[PDB]
């Protein structure tokens, strides 16, 4: 569900302002906010473990 | 006449360039050799030279 | 380029004031500043900076707590409010100014000095404080450091300054052998280590005053007590 | 860890410039950068004037902002150039008064910091002016490489002396008139900025110097239809349609501009479909084997100059139809250039 | 009759030009360098990085103190660099992006911004009000600033799209000198460590010796199949090395009055964009389109090296002063500092 709402959370910032026609960022960008969120149940779960 | 004057000016720069000093090639390239050997040592490029020396480490 | 502050006058223990500078003539928003009070009994102390930038501040551990320093780009004012104010805060109050960056000269312009009246690390050393010289000789003075001043980076962060009567500090050498801009070249200086040198080739009558060395390696900074150079 | 007190307020220095680099370059991103190519004479003042025909798009209150600076700019340029011409002259004359190399001093002094307009120094330029030897100097000074439009930066002094100033045309023209190398129109529409570079009379290489350039939003290249039945003049054996066809080509296929887009605007398509019923397209293209409609002849024209492109699967070329009376002519643009800017953008990240 | 006239004497001029060179070919470098010991397999890296530039970098030039560098690039700013703490000491605004040029004075009280509008401006860093300026616009020029290089405080030496180079007095802003006599707009300039002789290169195929102080061209260079883009000096001062559009760079010596080597391969058809030479005279370095820099053998022509790692064609490279690193910049936006 992270890789879906990112996947559509980029769509929403390039439609939104042309102001700057650049500066997509890729793929990098996104398997970032994935990982962060991965990160955030990760520690959940693991101070749930101990 | 433009095109007589610049064929004037032209045959002028013609005539000096026609009439200056040169040395055989294999003398500039015997010299050009002797620089290169004479700074062999100078040129970090060629010459490796240590982290201690080189400022970008 | 001129630097003037205003604001001074005579309070009593305990109470608090504000000082300002109005600057112009320079890029005021790019540089930062010092402020440096001057003790009749004691000479330069180093009070307070402020970055070019912001969020950078450093206080003297005599006022931290009770000073506080800023600025305010746009009216090229810079501020200081002082509260509990004491008795040993009675000293003439220079703003200084100070850029930084690779061949900069960190303490070039000083102001003129507001008289704050209230009623009622690195230590700099040095010898004789008042060689008697005469117009046409030369002079050599030094100055020693508590702490090296030598930087891994390969720079000596030693500054020298000169007062005349009546008038406020100006810069002469930075870093060991740089001269500020219109000092002339009778001045010159050199060392290692802790013990550095100062070298006048002669002694004209432009060059009598009081001189100071300082360094600017770590804060905060200090002055030396200064060597009166007169006949 | 290992960074001197000074070491630590350079790096700070540093970091500000990244900071005001970042903000200039967000800033920076959103206007379009158009290069408009193409024959002399071709119906590209319609384009142009056309967007100049509205005039919604007029100094923008930001622009007029950049206004009051290029009136500051200019007004100190003013000032500092009428004390230098009487301190320059090959034959010297009189002052009206001894404090008028006072008032120059002034001058110099504040022209040198290049600051802000100084009321006492506008005083000045006023009082040298109505100088008969400062004016009398005039004919004499004028031998020198002096700007053209040097008389508005005398001139003018009565409202530029204003410190609240009201910008105005001149106060860009005064250095756009120069009309040196390539000339862009600065021009805003719906809320975005463009700059559209005027290349004329380039000469040297046609293809050289524009290199530079790649990474243009889009290329303009404009034809104007009517005119398919006019012989060029510079050489009397070839239609002009042939010289369009050639500059297309050789810049549609430029290695320097791969995918760049082209916009071509095909001018005139009413007196154009108007005469292919009386002269049919082989005035010009011999080779036509169609009916005089404007279906055949318009798209005719259109396969020729589609067919010049040797990218075709990696470079899209657009095309309108325009006229002198119509309003999609300049939306057109508008859209399409937005389009390809989004097109670009996809790509970049490889999505498309 | 009379032009016909000067186009025979000028027919048996340039025969007699070029009897009087081939005379003087007595060996060919392949006959001379053959048992010089090989330079051998030269492996480069980066060891600085320099980020800032949001456009195509155009100019590129390195400082007399060997630390500092200005660069140029469309974004229509100039920055200084600290190379050894990538650290950014000044950025300079433009008034007109459209740069070509720029030049690091060599007291580093200056710097030089030239382009396509024709006008040179100089700015003054070392100042007293804490900002940078333009002191001078030296304006007169009828093409574009291809390239720009001091000469010493206040002596500048400018080229021009308009084919004719100009030496000015930037204190009083007017041309004291000019050098005309190429055919195709000027693309470069080169300095020899003698301020009173440089070379130019143009889009003529020729390059010209140019005399300063004379303001003559004292030997006319052929040999380019297209236009040269890049010249720069033997490190001795008596030879010079030329980069063009035909991807081949040429070794040219001046007493011998004639080319003495060729750097290309079979596997090479991408053009110059750069040259320089390495401290020695021994290592010829290029940038090229192809996005990479090569390393020559400049007594053999062998390829000593690549150096790679941009992205975008090569538009600058330079070594300091000292010989310890290369410089290099790109249409990527980054500046390389190798070595």
């Amino acid at each position: 569900f992270g890789a879906m709402f990112a996947k559509t959370w980029r769509v929403h910032a390039i439609f939104k302002n042309v102001k700057m026609k650049k500066k997509i960022i890729k793929d990098q960008k996104l398997l970032v906010i994935v990982g962060g969120m991965l990160l955030i149940d990760l520690c959940i779960l693991i101070c749930w473990q101990a | 006449t433009a095109s007589i004057a610049q064929a004037r000016k032209l045959v002028e720069q013609l005539k000096m360039e026609a009439n200056i000093d040169r040395i055989k090639v294999s003398k500039a390239a015997a010299d050009l050799m002797a620089y290169c050997e004479a700074h062999a040592k100078e040129d970090p490029l060629l010459t490796p030279v240590p982290a201690s020396e080189n400022p970008f480490r | 380029v001129q630097l003037v502050e205003s604001g001074g006058g005579l309070v009593q223990p305990g109470g608090s004031r504000k000082l300002s500078c109005s600057a112009s003539g320079f890029a005021f928003s790019s540089f930062g500043m010092h402020w440096v009070r001057q003790a009749p009994e004691k000479g330069l102390e180093w009070v307070a900076y402020i970055s070019s930038g912001s969020g950078t501040i450093y206080y003297a551990d005599t006022v931290k707590g009770r000073f506080t320093i800023s600025r305010d780009d746009p009216k090229n004012t810079l501020f200081l409010q002082m509260t509990s104010l004491r008795s040993e805060d009675t000293a003439m109050y220079y703003c200084v100014r100070s850029i930084y960056y690779y061949g900069s000269s960190p303490f070039d312009f000083w102001g003129q000095g507001t008289t704050l009246t209230v009623s009622s690390d690195i230590v700099m050393t040095q010898a004789t404080s008042s060689v008697p010289v005469t117009p046409g000789e030369s002079v050599s003075i030094s100055c020693r450091s508590s702490k090296s001043l030598l930087h891994s980076n390969g720079n000596t962060y030693l500054y020298w300054f000169l007062q005349r009567p009546g008038q406020s500090p100006q810069l002469l050498i930075y870093r060991m052998s740089n001269l500020a801009s219109g000092v002339p070249d009778r001045f010159s200086g050199s060392g290692s280590g802790t013990a550095f040198t100062l070298t006048i080739s002669r002694l004209e009558a432009e060059d009598v005053g009081v001189y100071y060395c300082m360094q600017h390696l770590e804060y905060p900074l200090t002055f030396g007590a200064g060597t009166k150079l007169e006949l | 860890c290992t960074l001197s007190a000074e070491d630590k307020a350079a790096v700070e220095r540093s970091k500000m410039i990244d900071r005001n680099l970042r903000e200039d370059g967000e800033k920076a991103a959103r206007e379009v950068k158009l290069l408009l190519l193409g024959a002399g004479e071709s119906g590209k003042n319609t384009i142009v004037k056309q967007m100049k025909i509205i005039h919604e798009a007029g100094y923008s209150e930001e622009e007029c902002k950049q206004y009051k600076a290029v009136v500051y700019s200019n007004t100190i340029q003013s000032i500092i150039a009428i004390i230098r011409a009487m301190g320059r002259l090959k034959i010297d004359f009189g002052d009206s008064a001894r404090a008028d190399d006072a008032r120059q001093l002034f001058v110099l002094a504040g022209a040198a910091e290049e600051g802000f307009m100084t009321a006492e120094l506008a005083g000045v330029i006023k009082r040298l002016w109505k100088d008969s030897g400062v004016q009398a100097c005039f004919n004499r000074s004028r031998e020198y490489q002096l700007n053209d439009s040097a008389a508005y930066y005398l001139n003018d002094l009565d409202r530029i002396a204003q410190p609240n100033y009201i910008p105005t045309q001149q106060d860009v023209l005064r250095t756009r008139v120069k009309t040196t190398g390539i000339v862009e129109t600065h021009f805003t529409f719906k809320d975005l900025h463009f700059k559209m570079f005027d290349v004329g009379a380039q000469r040297s290489e046609r293809k050289k110097w524009i290199h530079c350039f790649e990474g243009v939003t889009a290329i303009i290249f404009c034809v104007a239809l009517s005119d398919y039945d006019l012989v060029l003049a510079e050489d009397e054996e070839m239609n002009r349609m042939h010289a369009s066809m050639k500059l297309f080509d050789s810049i549609c296929n430029n290695k320097w501009f791969t995918d760049t887009s082209i916009i071509l605007f095909l001018n005139k398509k009413d007196l154009f479909e108007e005469k292919i019923k009386k002269s049919p397209l082989t005035i010009c293209y011999p080779e036509y084997a169609g009916s005089n409609t404007y279906e055949e002849a318009a798209a005719y024209i259109q396969c020729q100059f589609e067919d010049l492109n040797k990218r075709k699967d990696t470079k899209e070329i657009y095309t309108h139809f325009t006229c002198s009376t119509d309003t999609k002519n300049v939306q057109f643009v508008f859209d399409a250039v937005t389009d390809v800017i989004i097109k670009n953008n996809l790509k970049d990240c490889g999505l498309f | 009759s009379e032009l016909d006239q000067l186009r025979q004497e000028a027919e048996q001029l340039k025969n007699q030009i070029r009897d009087a060179r081939k005379a003087c070919a007595d060996a060919t470098l392949s006959q001379i360098t053959n048992n010089i010991d090989p330079v051998g397999r030269i492996q480069m890296r980066t060891r600085r990085t320099l980020r800032g530039h949001l456009a195509k970098i155009y100019a590129m030039h390195w400082g007399t103190d060997s630390r500092l560098l200005v660069s140029a690039s469309q974004d229509g700013k100039l920055i200084i660099w600290d190379s050894y703490t990538t650290n950014k000491v000044h950025a300079i605004p433009l008034r007109s992006s459209w740069v070509m040029t720029c030049a690091y004075a060599p007291s580093g009280n200056y710097v030089a911004c030239g382009g396509l509008d024709n006008i040179c401006s100089i700015y003054n860093l070392k100042t007293r009000e804490g900002n940078v300026r333009v002191s001078r616009e030296l304006a007169g020029h009828t093409g574009y600033l291809s390239c720009c290089r001091f000469l010493d405080d206040n002596q500048i030496v400018t080229s021009s799209g308009d084919t004719t180079c100009a030496l000015w007095d930037i204190e009083t802003g007017q041309q004291t000198t000019t050098f005309t006599g190429h055919t195709g707009d000027v693309m470069s300039l080169s300095l020899a460590p003698d301020t009173r002789l440089f070379v130019s290169g143009a889009c003529d195929a020729s390059a010209k010796l140019w005399d300063v102080r004379e303001g003559m061209c004292r030997q006319t260079f052929t040999g380019h199949e297209s236009d040269i883009n890049a010249i720069c000096f033997f490190p001795n001062g008596n030879a010079f090395a030329t980069g063009s559009d035909d991807a081949t760079c040429r070794l040219f010596d001046l007493r011998a009055d004639q080319e003495l080597m060729t750097y290309s391969h079979d596997n090479i058809i991408c053009g110059i964009t750069s040259v320089s030479f390495s401290k020695s005279g021994r290592l010829l370095l290029a940038g090229y389109d192809d996005f990479n820099c090569n390393v020559w053998d400049a007594l053999k022509a062998d390829r000593a090296g690549v150096l790679a790692g941009h992205d975008n064609r090569v538009s600058c490279l330079g070594v300091t002063d000292d010989g310890m690193a290369v410089a290099t910049g790109s249409w990527d936006s980054f500046l390389k500092i190798w070595n």
